[PDB]
């Protein structure tokens, strides 16, 4: 029997800062136990200060991103070059995904950018279109390795203030872009160590009011 | 949904400093039967692209006709069909990639793994993969089927990352490909000795080599191997 | 496993229908009326697959109400039952059939006779003195075979119906949370609030 | 259906400077239903500690079995069993049930009384020994624990620092697992003193 | 998931949990399981779904279109039936959702409708839906009265979710409360279960089984 | 697998390819499928490598113990021991074995034992997946009482075709000659037999 | 797993990677896949980890007792025969895929063993999920009359091919050289091409960060005197 | 069988067990005692597959009674529970396992403490303040979590138990025909005849 | 089924057995598998009789309509029409067809169309269940530019072996000769070809 789906592996990560947002993802592409590519870009600039990544089955992922980029283009035509807000982009993606409810895009979609107040924004989707704004979200193969670490180091979960002994929580102080990138890099370095489908390279896209910037870092190639 | 019948095995390829090399053996297998020994699986499109196809041969022949028809269509009302508006590797690939994904989406796939090797207008190397699922990826080395498991490791020792491409000459790259083809003949039970090799260079253009053979094989040591353990005679 | 019961006496038709609604592990409701009034002198109770039951009952109801307005005339119970049967007989060979069993209790104002019709999801119609769907009949029919007369009063019918419900409450594993009883006679349809 | 994730639970072990730490959650459930918040998964035989995740009946059975075997070991050898030796005993015991295995994920932890060297080891259900230097993970949130441990861990941690690391590794991993949590215990083990600490965590 | 909704003197209480899981993996602890359909209607979510994000957001568009056309607020009965008739067309197609459409109008008063992916549509006073529904029902049934204050009713809903969040492995994260009058629904805080549990334990004297 | 044994004037010759496959991967391209159960009683092995080795090992044990008690066994006796194993364990074995040996009294003999466990004495025998493609060739080209050189050419040409068409067969052509003179091993490489 | 064996002039060398996996997760990053059957007979193991360990220990134990019984140094063919007959008995259910090598009074030897009990002889062999990447290298670079230095190079290069290109293989390269008339040298972590880079941040917590309910001393000592 | 409950209070253990016995379509009996006295101060209730339940309970009973005679001494609840667990742990890897879940409520005369043990068919033992098997816990544990104290009296325990049974009777689909309640304390085992 | 087409100096010859089987019962022992789609373009049919007949009927219709408009079609054109049907309906067809024809310009041509729907132009082609047994024989014995008499002997001997070994093949050997001279039918009975 023909199986129309496949797992291209990989892992992605979106973190929302106070006035910025990052969307990171490893550059390794795989099938089963073979490496297809050590550098296959997975996070894309889609215009209007929005970055996107659809992790999982690359064919569906590439199809979805392509269709959203297209949706952004036709949004400009139909609505007098209006900038597509991140909340509007998110809702638009829900309809793209749910449009194939009974033959889904087998992907875990994440978009990142800035909301209309200028604050950092990350939205997360399931394969059938359900979405939710989040401060922190890892998606893909090694999501189970990264998310618990982010709960601990971004939202300061299970952490309390010394001397009080469980009474006073650690205060939720904001993180800088330099601080976030450190957590991103350590997350992927750790994920690479314990997940075979994660490695080769890490590509991060940072979104600020000034625009979209890229950073690349090597990962272990085994 | 179908099953592949007459099948073509590995297609291997890599980038080098001035262009790309691609190769594939001339066999059309019918299961374990090595049915057809004269099948060309590298199909050039223009003088700047070569599409290497593995998997179902009937579907390959269909794809072959689509590419042939693509060239015809591109020439229509196009005074620059042999110049600025000639077909690019990127154009030919994206077309195939569109078809492969559309066909998988109708649950009726073209049962193939395709590698589009070529050189662009600006002299850039083009090398990208697509298969029955519509999955696409690019790399300094690309290979299908058994080639993925055996060829890539060897080809990646030459060009391990992007920065190794300008350091790799056509002589070194071709040697690596020809050696990989020999290794596949040793170890792939559905491969043949005879193969075709294509080089698309930004300076010297498209060189298409037919009727190549795997040579300089090591078999002599077989005489010394006796039994499966304890046997001496 | 919903229990829906029907008994035709001298001058009326009585339909008893369970109040329980179970969605797997929990009883979500214990006051559910598993019936619809198709016309002033025609009542249809129903039991089958969730959703399908109400969807079907209301669809039938709408059609009979449409007929009543168009002709300014109430269809006979026999006519309504035949219409309903055809809909189920049509349904069974559809892409997705209505999985609904019904009892149609009506009083024919022309013939001055009560009439009870039992129709299953396949479209199998039978006119009966007393009827049931599902496992309900297995317990009750033996009691009804014994005690039933065609000349019974409505009060005697209710007493015989109580005896059926008591036996169900004793021997059935499922707690169906009692029944809502409705009477259909020359004066129309009314509900017995205490049972 | 899957025996190793009916009851749920996790165990994690780490090495520090002249010390080892082993920790576990307290949940026992029947799939979705939480049954007990006092089901401790870490046991000890002399100075050798054993954590066991997986099917709870087998967790109990194996504890009773290794108590049995380490007690006879002691009577005959006239000394307490060491972590290295116990690890081999666990592996032997598990493999003898090769084709009818105990559905468990054992984790040995302890300090060799003679050499003073910190030791940890993990096993699969049929006895394969994973003798790691840094840390061992086991149970339904092993993926989560791998992620926490791999990022949070650093070598040569002092006992009171190691406690914080292993505690946070367990807690945050357990909170990303439906079948783990409902309390937690951490054993800090030094050559001649052992401190046991119950952690305050979310009870859902 | 645990979601409940009950009618009372002060209108309707709606209480839900926040957890979403993929198998044993906890996907999210921050899920909004109440779709604010419009300012007057609420809808809950449960069942391996989020199909209901799309369809109850869609329902809000249909309810908006209704009151544009009819110059009148849509009834809870009409709104719920638009959704139930929609899912009935898709019956057989996929997974298992369950919802409570909650609202308060002049003609109806406070009304709750349990709508279901199997096509079921039930009006009722009390409903609990989700994998932790049985735990919530226990607390709710034993403590429910019509003559409850808005303060006490809110707490009962909060406590019922907490009960399920504790026992049910696939419920938890946090509690989202809502109170519904005909003047509109009123949001009553996001309550983390991690903090709410120890608070309730200490103050109420409950959960003596657990050590704290 | 392409294996064959052929009787001729001076005795018998066993022939085989050298390919062992796990699906389409060639696990071993220089396998020795011609194996020795006694001084001048050998066998060609096809099917499961594990099964045929386990069988061949046991047979060699039985014939070694036979020799210690009753002297040199006949080729028929060797075939009977092979059969007894293949027949009685037919449900758990995948072994196509050709037994071939040389007596001075009986001269060259060939027994084929297919999957079932049955025994068939023949002038020559062919077996293994690749044998299908050379039934026509072998039937047309086989003669009785051939010379050594003719029989070597017959096996070489036959297996060459079997190899050419069968994916499961390939590598070198091994041969083992059994005559009064002794036991001679022959090998033929791709460059030699492919151009035939 | 990538395991290889390579014959050379005066002996044989085997090698292996050090990655153990459970699905897509790495269970052990520095696993020991080279097992000692006897002092000068070592084998590399792929497949099910417990099985390769268990089956080697058992045969190694019986080989030792046999060596003491016969007053002779053990032979590779004895280990080979004992392993294959054991594995065959269990019909492939003992998932041990072994490359058995060693030196004995007969000479130097190199064999492979599969789970179902089939044995193969060769001058160069490779097993496991990265055997195709390894065999590609071996087929490209192997020659007759290799020296000890060349064989170790070829063997470790074949393991690397698996480490990099096969997701089932990774981390370090273990090697064992068994030369005739010499002690076998077991080179644990011969290569270490996968050391993790320094982390960007230290995640050492301030003491008292974790909330605690109860503390207590655990009595690990025996029952006391007086 | 269906619903078995247990609650350990200050000075006693209370075990409630349903009276219904359903074999498929019919309730064959509504007065079945799903418990056995293992020793004077140890009571075991049980629920699981038909036949297996009683066969197991009586087998355990016989073994404990044999021990009691041999040593002229009553085993502690902890000891009996451990024995029972081992039997089930042995059973689960047998040719045909005992498909039986049990609650062991006993009063330890040495420590002067009530003790409740919950053991499932796999041999999964847990000592609890209150326990249940099957779907019973899903309804009751939320009530017990709320109302339970370790210092409750026996009368308070029975009231809390009534509240559990009422909730089961409201929300469970199956009619379990009420429960037989038994109390295990320092004075032994007695049955609450009115409940 | 044993079918083959062979090009030679003067043109092309199609050859086939005559056995149609329902399992092990021979439904028809005198079947004509060599069928005519045009004056000098014929085909050999293997696989499903129903499918190959339905296909061959349609092809003959297409080439008859082609001829009425554009004159005599090429053998390549005929093969293309066969392919179009076999390829586009591959999920619902079991047809192994060999197309063979004679032009004056192109002379003798042979196209084989296996299950997949692929087309392969060859000097000669073999197909059907019984072809497996004669790959070795046909490869060794085929030469280009043979005479009519040599080609008849080649087909006769080849199919004789295919028949001998394949249960699905048997009966008479039918042949059809396509040259400039015209269309000649040949038949060869068991007594003749079995003794070869
Ligand atoms: B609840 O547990 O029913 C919950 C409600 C949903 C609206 C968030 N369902 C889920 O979390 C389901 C899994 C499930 C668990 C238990 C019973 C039924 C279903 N998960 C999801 O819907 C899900 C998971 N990952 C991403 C997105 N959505
Ligand atoms: B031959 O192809 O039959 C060959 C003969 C064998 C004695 C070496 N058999 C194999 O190659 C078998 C598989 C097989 C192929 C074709 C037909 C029947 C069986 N191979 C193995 O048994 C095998 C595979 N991988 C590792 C070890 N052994
Ligand atoms: B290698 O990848 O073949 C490797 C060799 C082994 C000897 C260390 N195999 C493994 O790591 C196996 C793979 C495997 C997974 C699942 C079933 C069987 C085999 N892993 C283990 O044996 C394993 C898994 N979890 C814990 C410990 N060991
Ligand atoms: B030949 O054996 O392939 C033959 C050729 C056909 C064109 C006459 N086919 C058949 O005999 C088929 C069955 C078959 C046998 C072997 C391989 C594939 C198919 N027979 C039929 O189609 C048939 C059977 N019974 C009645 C009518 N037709
Ligand atoms: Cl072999
Ligand atoms: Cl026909
Ligand atoms: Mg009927
Ligand atoms: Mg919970
Ligand atoms: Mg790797
Ligand atoms: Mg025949």
């Amino acid at each position: 029997q023909f199986n129309p789906y496949g797992d291209n592996g990989g892992t992605i990560l979106g973190i929302a800062g106070e006035d910025f947002a990052v969307l990171a993802g490893d550059t390794r592409n795989i099938t089963d136990y073979s490496i297809n590519s050590r550098y296959e870009p997975k996070v894309f600039d889609c215009g209007d200060n929005i970055v996107m990544s659809a992790n999982g089955f690359a064919a569906d992922g590439d199809a979805l991103v392509k269709r959203f980029k297209n949706s952004v283009k036709w949004y400009h035509f139909d609505h007098n070059d209006k900038k597509l807000s991140i909340n509007s982009a998110a809702r638009n993606i829900q309809h793209l995904l749910y449009g194939k409810r009974f033959f889904p895009y087998y992907v875990h979609t994440i978009i990142a950018g800035l909301d209309e107040d200028g604050k950092g924004a990350v939205y997360s989707f399931d394969p059938v279109g359900s979405y939710e704004r989040e401060q922190c979200r890892a998606g893909g193969a090694a999501a189970s390795l990264i998310m618990p670490f982010l709960d601990n180091q971004v939202n300061f979960k299970n952490q309390y203030e010394p001397g009080t002994n469980g009474k006073v929580k650690k205060p939720l102080k904001y993180l800088s872009v330099e601080e976030v990138i450190k957590l991103v890099r350590d997350s992927f370095t750790s994920a690479t160590e314990r997940h075979i489908q994660v490695g080769d390279g890490l590509e991060i896209l940072i979104v600020t009011k000034d625009g979209v910037r890229k950073e690349f870092y090597e990962l272990k190639r085994d | 949904t179908q099953q592949p019948i007459v099948t073509g095995t590995s297609v291997i390829s890599m980038k080098y400093d001035n262009g790309v090399i691609i190769a594939a053996d001339n066999l059309g297998s019918y299961g374990s039967l090595l049915r057809f020994n004269g099948v060309e699986r590298l199909i050039p499109v223009g003088d700047n692209t070569v599409v290497g196809i593995s998997g179902d041969i009937s579907d390959m022949q269909h794809i072959e006709r689509l590419l042939k028809d693509l060239v015809t269509e591109n020439a229509y009302d196009n005074p620059l069909a042999d110049a600025e508006e000639a077909l690019e590797p990127s154009y030919i690939f994206e077309y195939l990639a569109t078809v492969m994904y559309q066909r998988r989406s109708k649950m009726n796939p073209l049962w193939n793994a395709i590698i589009v090797a070529g050189v662009q207008s600006n002299g850039d190397q083009f090398l990208r993969y697509v298969n029955l699922l519509g999955v696409t990826y690019s790399s300094p080395t690309l290979a299908t089927g058994f080639g993925a498991h055996m060829a890539n490791p060897l080809l990646r020792k030459v060009v391990d990352r992007e920065s190794d491409i300008p350091k790799t000459t056509v002589q070194v790259a071709e040697e690596a490909i020809v050696n990989a083809m020999r290794v596949l003949y040793y170890r792939d039970a559905r491969s043949s000795r005879n193969f075709s090799l294509a080089i698309i260079d930004k300076n010297t253009g498209l060189t298409f080599k037919k009727n190549l053979q795997v040579e300089n094989m090591k078999w002599d040591f077989a005489k010394d191997i006796k039994g499966y353990g304890t046997q001496k005679i | 496993m919903d229990i829906i019961l029907g008994i035709r006496v001298q001058d009326s038709v009585i339909l008893a229908s369970s109040k329980a609604v179970t969605r797997g592990i929990s009883v979500l409701k214990d006051s559910d009326d598993k019936t619809r009034q198709l016309s002033p002198h025609t009542l249809m109770s129903f039991a089958g697959e969730a959703g399908d039951t109400v969807q079907f009952a209301e669809y039938i109801q709408a059609n009979i109400q449409l007929y009543s307005i168009r002709e300014d005339y109430e269809l006979s119970p026999q006519a309504v039952s035949s219409f309903v049967r055809q809909e189920l007989a049509k349904s069974i060979r559809s892409r997705r059939p209505y999985q609904v069993n019904v009892l149609i209790g009506g009083y024919d104002k022309k013939k001055n006779k009560p009439e009870l019709y039992q129709i299953d999801y396949l479209g199998t119609k039978v006119e009966l003195p007393y009827g049931a769907h599902g496992y309900s009949g297995f317990y009750t029919f033996s009691l009804l075979d014994h005690h039933y007369r065609p000349d019974m009063t409505t009060e005697e019918g209710l007493d015989l119906l109580k005896l059926c419900v008591q036996e169900l409450e004793k021997r059935m594993p499922m707690d169906f949370k009692g029944v809502i009883v409705k009477i259909v006679d020359k004066d129309g349809i009314r509900q017995v609030d205490d049972f | 259906s899957d025996p190793s994730s009916i009851n749920g639970g996790i165990v994690v072990a780490m090495t520090g400077k002249d010390c080892v730490a082993i920790a576990c959650d307290l949940r026992l459930g029947s799939q979705s239903l939480g049954v007990s918040n006092k089901f401790e998964k870490i046991f000890h035989y002399g100075h050798v500690f054993l954590g066991i995740t997986g099917l709870a009946t087998d967790v109990t059975t194996l504890n009773e079995m290794f108590r049995y075997k380490t007690n006879l070991y002691k009577l005959k050898e006239e000394r307490a069993i060491e972590p290295e030796t116990f690890t081999q005993l666990v592996s032997s015991s598990l493999y003898e049930r090769r084709f009818g295995p105990y559905f468990v994920g054992p984790v040995v932890a302890g300090i060799n009384s003679k050499s003073g060297k910190p030791f940890i080891a993990g096993f699969d259900l049929i006895g394969c020994i994973d003798e790691a230097k840094d840390f061992i993970v086991s149970g339904t949130a092993s993926d989560q624990l791998f992620g926490m441990c791999e990022s949070l861990y650093e070598p040569n941690l002092e006992p009171e620092d190691l406690f914080e690391t292993i505690s946070q590794a367990l807690l945050n991993a357990a909170d990303r697992d439906a079948l783990s949590g409902w309390g937690a215990v951490v054993y800090i083990i030094k050559k001649d003193e052992v401190v046991k600490r119950y952690l305050k965590m979310r009870q859902d | 998931t645990t979601t409940l909704a009950f009618r009372f003197q002060g209108g309707i209480i709606v209480a839900v949990d926040s957890r979403a899981t993929a198998g044993n993996w906890v996907a999210s602890q921050t899920v909004k399981k109440v779709i604010e359909i419009n300012p007057f209607l609420l809808g809950t979510m449960a069942g391996g779904a989020a199909d209901f994000q799309f369809w109850e957001t869609w329902l809000g568009s249909q309810c908006r279109l209704h009151e544009l056309r009819e110059k009148e607020r849509i009834s809870v009965a009409a709104a719920s039936k638009i959704l139930s008739n929609l899912v009935y067309q898709y019956k057989g197609a996929g997974l298992s959702m369950g919802t409570m459409i909650c609202g308060y109008t002049r003609k109806e008063g406070p009304t709750i409708y349990y709508v279901d992916s199997d096509g079921t549509r039930l009006k009722g006073d009390i409903f609990c839906v989700g994998s932790g529904q049985t735990f919530a029902y226990g607390v709710l049934d034993s403590n429910y009265k019509w003559d409850l204050s808005v303060e006490d009713a809110l707490y009962l809903g909060k406590r019922s979710i907490l009960a399920a969040a504790h026992r049910d492995a696939y419920s938890g994260g946090s509690v989202n409360l809502y109170h519904v009058t005909e003047d509109g629904w009123i949001y009553h805080g996001n309550h983390d279960v991690g903090e709410l549990f120890w608070k309730v334990k200490e103050e109420e004297g409950s959960f003596n089984n657990v050590i704290g | 697998t392409s294996i064959m044994a052929v009787t001729f004037k001076d005795g018998v010759i066993l022939g085989a390819d050298s390919r062992t496959t796990t699906g389409a991967y060639i696990a071993n391209r220089v396998t020795d499928k011609l194996t020795r159960v006694h001084d001048k009683i050998w066998c060609c092995r096809s099917g499961s490598a594990a099964d045929t080795q386990a069988i061949a090992d046991i047979v060699q044990y039985h014939l070694e113990l036979y020799t210690s008690q009753y002297g040199t066994p006949s080729t028929e006796t060797a075939a009977s021991v092979f059969k007894e194993l293949c027949y009685e364990n037919k449900d758990n074995l995948t072994a196509g074995i050709i037994v071939a040996g040389y007596d001075d009294k009986n001269k060259g003999e060939v027994y084929t034992i297919p999957l079932g466990g049955s025994v068939h004495k023949l002038p020559y025998a062919i077996a293994g997946s690749g044998s299908t493609f050379i039934y026509g060739y072998c039937d047309k080209n086989f003669r009785e009482n051939m010379s050594k050189e003719e029989t070597v050419d017959f096996i070489k040409h036959s297996l060459s075709q079997a190899i050419k068409w069968d994916g499961s067969s390939g590598g070198v052509i091994r041969m083992v000659v059994l005559t009064a003179a002794g036991v001679e091993r022959l090998i033929f490489y791709p460059d030699e037999y492919e151009q035939l | 797993t990538t395991i290889v064996g390579v014959k050379f002039n005066n002996g044989v060398v085997i090698a292996a990677d050090t990655r153990s996996t459970q699905g897509p997760i790495v269970a052990d990053k520095n696993c020991a896949k080279l097992h000692r059957i006897s002092p000068k007979i070592w084998c590399a193991g792929a497949g099910t980890a417990a099985d390769t360990e268990a089956v080697t220990q058992l045969i190694g134990s019986n080989i030792e007792l046999h060596s003491l019984y016969t007053s002779r140094e053990p032979r590779v063919v004895s280990a080979l025969q004992m392993l294959k007959q054991h594995l065959f008995k269990y019909q492939g259910h003992i998932g041990a895929y072994l490359i058995v090598a060693g030196v004995d009074p007969t000479g130097s030897h190199l064999f492979s063993i599969h789970a179902h009990g089939s044995t193969d002889v060769g001058y160069y062999l490779s097993l496991g999920s990265g055997s195709l990447a390894a065999m590609a290298v071996l087929e490209s670079h192997w020659k007759q009359d290799l020296t000890k230095e060349e064989a170790i190079k070829l063997a470790s290069d074949a393991i690397q091919a698996g480490i990099w290109n096969d997701l089932g293989s990774g981390s370090n390269v273990d090697v064992c050289v068994m030369e005739i008339g010499k002690d076998a040298e077991y080179l644990r972590n011969y290569l270490t091409p996968n050391v993790r880079e320094e982390k960007q941040k230290s995640y050492k917590f301030p003491r008292g960060t974790t909330a605690v309910l109860k503390e207590s001393i655990v009595n690990i000592c025996d029952i006391q005197e007086e």
